[PDB]
């Protein structure tokens, strides 16, 4: 397990036997992939091949390798006033839990149909001086599943948090992270979905009926300060323990919007990653 | 079957019909643990002559009524011996039974809420940080509301029925030990009660524990001559009564 | 060194294992 | 010493977490713990217990107690309706129900649910109510056959008194969330008449059915958030 | 225990049996709910239920996870002075002892007559740079139990902590935190009293006579700075360790004041979250 | 190396807690400890020896001695009283003493008390007082009767000299406040002539009696705070 | 406590690290998971998976369908070449299928590779094809001769229909990369016509065949990275 | 043990058993105090007690819970000059090694006749900013035993400590602490003392002729800085460790320097906390 | 990694346990 | 946890136990 | 104190060792 | 608490022993 596991040798692939001539009946490399099926046929039996002990590992081919790295998947921004502190809708952020708001990585599980994870979590507040001095700005980043009260502004009452989750950071102390259950009511997170909120004719369609799970009001506790700031606090997210059922093709079209596949760009035409050859016969 | 017997003195009380009968929050009341205690002498047990069966002044039920309460270490601060040795000991504790009794006929329609809760701090009726007097929540056999009038210089309670007087929408007053007296099945309702208080013995006189409400849910509605007036009847006992911390006498309020 | 699962709740670990 | 790393998360604050903090006040022996009847252990068990439902939702009634009763009537007319309500838990008249109010402190409800009714009527009197429960997928029934048609019980008014009406937990994701969500609509339930309230001589024609709701060993709740159902635009003075 | 208790699955529900019809005699679903107690009726009764496995645990419906949560229950603050140092009643906070004094948490509890636990507790001090330059601004929080010498102003003689306890916080080095016995004479803490303290037709009633359990004289130790401050420091809390007895029906109407009930609004109309509706009729 | 995660209250400093520090002079062996008659382990002990009382707490005798003694006079009337005092161990006269200077020192005390009382009268004299604790409840008997009526001990003065009179635990909360609190207010103690104070001829007729206060095996107390008793409203020189 | 010195890299942050957080929202039991027909659990299964290419890479074809058959044609001239591609799964046409929209996540690949080849023609059509593997080395072959003179298939078209040409895997480094690289150049694939395309009368003289390439067990990926079939020149709004 | 230690249990008191009436010779309330001892009568005795199973443990009224905790017992203080850096006697602190030079802590343990303890001590030093910046101002306390060079001035050759100890602390870098042997050639701290240096009648006569141990030449190590400072560092101490014999009488009457009794206040009448009263008849 | 009260008072442990 | 003296001198170590 | 490769991968540990 | 050697080398280690 360990050598196994530290040597990274747990998925091996087989080897490459050897091979002698064939000038017999039947023939291995015919099948009608019109069955739909998938060929089965190697090098062995193809060629007159020798003899090949591998060890190439499909460990870092493992949706936990492929999926368990860490992405940016928003941004959240503060451009402080200190003229008016408080008032409505300011000096804090909210923000629509999700992911397909930022593509690479919204790329990369869209890869599946279904996906099921504890996600890991992690906060990167960058503070930029627009003034002769920072002081000490505190921070303090909370969660807000349905249905709570949403911060109107900065010091609402929600900032009490009295049984909510508030993590603080202060400049200096390092990242702030943590880590979170699957957070679904349903047995697995819908990447996809072809269902609506209803009947009407005006209902919604898409990812989206589905995953109402929050938003983020934000909060710069420290109180008024001299010198201005303007306070970028980055959301990277990674997938621990992660499952996946039912593949699907990558995406070629650069998308826009979230919760939706639409791809139909403002005017330009349809652009997709395939290159055009003169001719098929040199390549 | 309906019928109930209860014997607790020199006194006995029946009921050809009935809702069950409660014990509040399962326990049956009885006398203080030599572990549990932070006294040092030893307590005086009036059995009988004391944890017997007393029975207050009745009120009327009204088309108008609004519901009425009575708060039990004071609602007997003067039926004898348990009402004296009230006033002659400092640390009083003591559960208690509550028979409500109220008929009337098959041709009558109403519902009363009964309920005890453990410290129901009242609200006053006067906003700001006064709270309400004594002197007030000091009732006696008598109880208090009815639905009635009164000076508003005094640090006054909360008349208020459906926030439950201290702000609670009544109706998760379910919440408290509590019954039902629906004149349709019903004839009483009987609730028991420990001694519950984060200390082993109280003030009897500073103290109240369980204080009782009873209110009309639906209105009293019958067709008859309004000469038929349905009473409404509270009869206590005082269970497992122990004293101590014996001297002088307080005095009355 | 490892299973020190140092908190509680177990969405908190380390990346799974393989089998 | 111990060629140690410190983690990303270090230093950090949460209003949720398991850690251990020096105790100021060592050697302190705390104030033995009596024995007190009633303690709690489990939101669930709060949960269990009827508390009574405003439905009677309307105008000038609400700030009042009657907002709680239900007053059966005349109807001239047969098979006529009675009330509704929805069954989102969080939902007035639902919602300030002792189980409301709580919900109203996750974000994610589960299990069948239990609505009883009481008669406060007469005992001579007499009554048959059909009530029911249309699960999630339509719209509250405008008739009584429209809604007989999926989950009910009929209701026959006798020396009993109480009808307790069940709600099975019908729905597609194993758990329902809190919050107003077209998606997790748990229904309607609704009630009306089967037969009439018939009264002999000299008895009042109208009286009134209480209402209330309490859970069943089904339901279960999670993912603890701050409460709805109160808002504190306050402060609070001195 | 581990798997049960990592797992989460401590305290699980039962599961739905099947049903079958029943054209018999005994009718579960008609109870009288007068006897005050409360029905016990279930699917498999009222219905032709199925069957299905639960896994739903109820472990986050414990009075432990319910209350242990922290939470704001006073922010201290200190608009400091550099004309007047020490000086009467100032630079140095005090505040009394308690919860009331700040909703949605003192909500929470209220849930419940009595209560008991040890108190975790953080401070969260955040400075607010009001000059060019904050310095190294230390701070001392403490604790006076009754009867004790409360300072009169910054620099008593109470600040000396001989026997008493004062934490220390210097910018940069985290947040304090501690934790604490359950302070009570009593064998729990009041939520709630029904009681006075005494015949003094003008005693105190209320949560309260017996609550006095402190006060917290604070101090900003470093001395006379040059550009000047203000900090808020935060005070959230948590019980770990906690117990309920007699619940009670939660509050609906915002208070006003601490150690009382009273609701009676300025003016305004008492008011309560119940809604409006039309008609009864329809939802 | 260790990935490890710094606790908030990490870095802090608190006057109460336990924890170990490089000890600077390694290898230091100090001098031995030598046997020394009469050690203390708990204050308790302090606690349970009677230190004598200031309860002629009256105007200039206050700064004197006399502050300590209490004449037995005259008394032309009958069935007068002496003194009296409150229990409530934080209250001058008491406070001052070694228990009282002390319980100051916590926030909490609990258990039975003690007070002794004697007779630096005569031999040839004679007496008999009467004693009395008058729990918490009601206020400090104006009158002998009333006071009787509670707890009390009639003392007779002869070959002996000394009565003890012990005040039990009487309280709601297993405990109370050392702090000043109309609560946790502990009751009063007062002495009374049962009968008189008689001498044979030529011996004075006034004499006095001393009295004290020590714990009893009940007691114990809780939460150190700093004391009360002593404002250094200095500095303190060189 | 326990003398400790903290190491470089200490309190940094790496989107690639295995280490514990705090989990916020505690007791909290996940919504169960029930059984779902199909999960995958290694990228490799879907890289064995055959995906269609590409390669009539033409022009005006290339938006369109088509972009995926070849017709088979007439050919005058005999022994005439059909196309080539060349193997660098990274190489358009190859890179957008399901492979190379992979292998486009990681630097280096590995292993043998299978191409299989379809005939949409008719029934009563004939042909056979000639398919080459010119492995690296030189320059894709001009003439069929010289490229028949390394790996290769003669496939006859026949009641059958699939002809599946394996991609030995020659190669100096154990390992290539995934990324255009003159080293690591893996060769060129190419068809021509061993005889013709015959058809009895009134059948179509052009036919189509359509192309596909999925893994062998040989096949193995590593060194992930992020791709290069897909630049958001966004973003995404909302 | 733990659980005893834990929970602290370990001294547990007795409890208070159940009386009967007695009507007999033996009165045990009658002892005569005169003998100096002292009474042992109880509540059992006197009364007709009940039967109180106790849970109070003295485990807080321990000379180790009574003595250690920490207390400010000297605040050093450095008023810099950056005009005449060095010169003799600047910018760096000496101070006797004492107690009795601040009240509250001697007080504590005044209580006592003889006194023992490895000691606890701590350093929170508290940087106050009378600049617009004030860099990095690392720092050097040091230990001077007798007889030992005691720094002249600032950067003596004693400033080595080739073979003394000095603890360093620099701005950020957490309040230095460290502990302490029991540091007496006597098996005990005289607190007191009834001895004099000699027969000299001008000889010395105190606590005092018996505690010369030491002192502390501080130092600034940074060299010169710009902008100017002040700096306050504070000295706590515990004792950890300690044994108690021979109690006394605590302290009533203020007192004025240490090492001595003198109460003698100038001018103002000797003052004492006791308090006057009307009447002996009401309290 | 559990029941390490690295503080000696039981006031100061983690949140409780079930049962 | 306990009894782990981190340190090599005995001045140095926790407040003393009870007995 | 050895043989705690704190981290999960090879390539991640001291130095090697001597034979 | 000791002889745990954290460091490889024998130079780096605390001041040796006495006998
Ligand atoms: C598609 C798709 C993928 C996902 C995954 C959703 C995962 C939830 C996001 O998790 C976070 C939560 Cl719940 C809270 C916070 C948070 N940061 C500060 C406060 O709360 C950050 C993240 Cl990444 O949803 N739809
Ligand atoms: C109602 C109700 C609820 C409570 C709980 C009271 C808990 C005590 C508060 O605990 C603290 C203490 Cl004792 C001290 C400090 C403190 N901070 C800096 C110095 O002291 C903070 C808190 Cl939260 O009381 N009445
Ligand atoms: C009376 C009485 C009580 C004591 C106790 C004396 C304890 C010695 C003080 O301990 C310290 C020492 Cl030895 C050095 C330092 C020190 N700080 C920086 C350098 O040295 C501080 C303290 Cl508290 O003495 N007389």
């Amino acid at each position: 397990n360990y050598i196994d596991e530290v040597l990274n040798e747990v998925l091996v692939v087989p080897n490459i036997k050897e091979s002698h001539h064939t000038t017999s009946n039947s023939a291995p490399l015919l099948d009608a992939a019109e069955t739909g099926h998938t060929s089965n046929v190697q090098p062995e039996d193809a060629i007159e091949t020798r003899y090949v002990i591998t060890s190439q590992t499909r460990d870092e081919m493992s949706i936990e390798s492929f999926l368990g790295r860490s992405g940016c998947v928003h941004i959240s921004r503060i451009k402080v006033d200190y003229t008016d502190y408080n008032g409505q809708d300011i000096n804090f952020t909210k923000w629509k839990i999700t992911l397909q708001e930022m593509a690479q990585i919204r790329r990369k599980f869209e890869l599946f149909t279904y996906v099921r994870f504890d996600s890991e979590i992690t906060l990167v507040p960058c503070i930029a001086g627009r003034g002769d001095d920072i002081g000490h700005i505190v921070m303090q980043y909370m969660y807000v599943p349905p249905g709570a009260p949403i911060p109107s502004k900065r010091n609402d009452f929600s900032w009490q948090s009295g049984t909510n989750m508030s993590i603080f950071w202060q400049h200096g102390q390092p990242f702030p992270r943590f880590s979170i259950p699957f957070l679904s009511i349903a047995s697995a997170y819908y990447m996809f979905y072809d269902g609506y909120d209803g009947d009407n004719t005006s209902s919604k369609y898409g990812s989206v009926v589905t995953n109402d799970m929050g938003t983020i009001c934000s909060r710069i506790v420290t109180e008024k300060q001299k010198l201005s700031v303007v306070i970028t606090t980055h959301i990277y997210h990674k997938a621990k323990h992660t499952k996946a059922w039912c593949p699907r093709p990558p995406r070629a079209v650069p998308y826009t919007h979230s919760h939706v596949t639409n791809y139909m760009p403002e005017t330009g035409d349809v652009t997709t990653a395939i290159v055009r050859r003169n001719t098929i016969t040199t390549a | 079957d309906r019928i109930m017997q209860i014997t607790r003195g020199d006194s006995t009380i029946s009921s050809d019909d009935v809702a069950n009968a409660v014990v509040g929050y399962g326990v049956w009341p009885h006398y203080l643990t030599p572990q549990d205690a932070t006294a040092i002498n030893k307590p005086t047990q009036p059995d009988t002559s004391s944890n017997r069966f007393y029975t207050l002044e009745s009120k009327h039920w009204n088309g108008s009524s609004k519901g009425w309460w009575w708060k039990l270490p004071d609602a007997l601060k003067d039926m004898g011996i348990f009402g004296e040795n009230m006033y002659y000991h400092f640390l009083g504790r003591s559960g208690y039974t509550v028979h409500v009794q109220c008929n009337a006929s098959k041709f009558h329609q109403g519902t009363l809420l009964v309920a005890m809760i453990p410290e129901h701090q009242l609200a006053s009726a006067k906003h700001g940080s006064v709270t309400a007097g004594y002197k007030l929540t000091h009732p006696g056999e008598a109880g208090r509301d009815v639905s009635q009038e009164r000076d508003a210089s005094l640090r006054q309670p909360s008349d208020d029925s459906w926030l439950n007087f201290d702000g609670t929408l009544l109706g998760n007053l379910l919440i408290f030990p509590h019954q039902f007296i629906n004149l349709r099945s019903n004839n009483s309702a009987t609730l028991i009660v420990p001694y519950v208080n984060a200390v082993p013995m109280d003030s009897m006189l500073r103290h109240n524990n369980w204080c009782l409400v009873i209110i009309p849910i639906s209105p009293l509605r019958s067709e008859t001559t309004s000469s038929n007036i349905v009473p409404i009847t509270v009869s206590i006992s005082p269970m497992c009564a122990e004293f101590s911390g014996a001297r002088a006498k307080n005095i009355k309020q | 060194y490892f299973n020190i699962n140092y908190f509680k709740d177990a969405a908190s670990s380390g990346a799974s294992r393989l089998d | 010493g111990l060629p140690v790393y410190i983690t990303p998360g270090s230093g950090q604050f949460m209003t949720t977490d398991d850690m251990q903090s020096p105790c100021a006040l060592p050697w302190y022996h705390p104030t033995k713990e009596i024995s007190i009847p009633g303690e709690v252990k489990n939101l669930i068990e709060m949960c269990q217990v009827d508390t009574l439902i405003p439905v009677n939702n309307v105008g000038n009634n609400v700030g009042n107690v009657s907002m709680y009763t239900v007053q059966l009537g005349n109807q001239t007319g047969m098979a006529q309706k009675v009330f509704s309500i929805k069954v989102d838990i969080t939902s007035t008249p639902l919602a300030t129900t002792l189980i409301g109010e709580i919900a109203s402190y996750y974000t994610h409800w589960t299990g069948s649910l239990r609505f009883s009714f009481m008669f406060c009527g007469t005992a001579n009197t007499t009554l048959k109510l059909l009530l029911a429960y249309t699960p999630p997928g339509i719209d509250e029934p405008t008739t009584r056959k429209d809604a007989m048609l999926g989950t009910h019980v009929v209701w026959d008014v006798g020396l009993q008194s109480t009808i307790s009406l069940v709600v099975p937990w019908v729905s597609a994701s194993h758990f329902r969330l809190t919050a107003d969500n077209k998606y997790s609509m748990a229904g309607y339930i609704t009630c009306w008449y089967q037969t009439n309230l018939v009264v002999p001589p000299s008895t009042p024609q109208t009286a009134d059915m209480l209402c209330f709701v309490s859970a069943c060993k089904d339901f279960c709740l999670r993912m603890a958030r701050d409460t709805d159902l109160h808002i504190q635009s306050g402060p609070i003075e001195q």
